[PDB]
């Protein structure tokens, strides 16, 4: 409500940024894809931990 | 001028910035999210592009620079015929050496491998 407590418009992102990239490799007929996950965290959790939590 | 205390050691005034520099606090920060850009630049090959210009900065005529590079590249291939055919190029080796001569560090001939290549028969398809 309003009791002299000043609200803080806090953004709840512990992962500052994330991006994924795809590398495709062919062997004539063996089309396999390689996925790269790129994670930036603000230290509240390691990027390895954020990968598991996601 | 010369001033010493009882112990005989020399004491000198530590020259320090008396006033304050505005730009000092506005330029020491570094952006945190360029990991994908710097990796892309190296993989694409734009790192040599900056090096090519850097060499031209100390040059007087860009037509003499390319002639000198071509002359030195021809010299390299004559000595070692079976080296500059594939992943290593004669011209790129010259450019990498000329940058290293300035005192900086670059990979030889700017050659890069693919650490994530699965197998010998798998060649990286390019997503057009």
């Amino acid at each position: 409500f309003e009791d002299r407590s000043y609200p803080i418009d806090a953004v709840f992102m512990p992962v500052q940024n994330a991006n994924h990239s795809i590398h495709s490799y062919g062997n004539g007929n063996e089309k396999q894809e390689i996925l790269f996950i790129e994670i930036w965290t603000n230290g509240s959790l390691t990027p390895k931990e954020a990968l598991h939590e996601a | 001028g010369i001033q010493r205390d009882d112990n005989g050691r020399r004491i000198w005034r530590r020259r320090t910035l008396t006033k304050k520099d505005d730009m000092l606090r506005y330029k020491l920060q570094r952006v945190p999210f360029v990991e994908e850009q710097v990796r892309k630049i190296k993989e694409v090959g734009k790192v040599m592009t900056m090096d090519i210009e850097r060499l031209l900065l100390s040059e007087d005529n860009r037509f003499e620079f390319v002639n000198s590079v071509a002359a030195e590249a021809t010299e390299y291939v004559e000595k070692n015929r079976d080296e500059y055919g594939g992943t290593k190029k004669a011209i790129f080796h010259v450019l990498s050496n000329r940058v290293n001569d300035l005192g900086f560090d670059r990979p030889e001939a700017y050659a890069e491998s693919d650490p994530y290549k699965p197998g010998p028969g798998y060649l990286k398809e390019y997503y057009t």
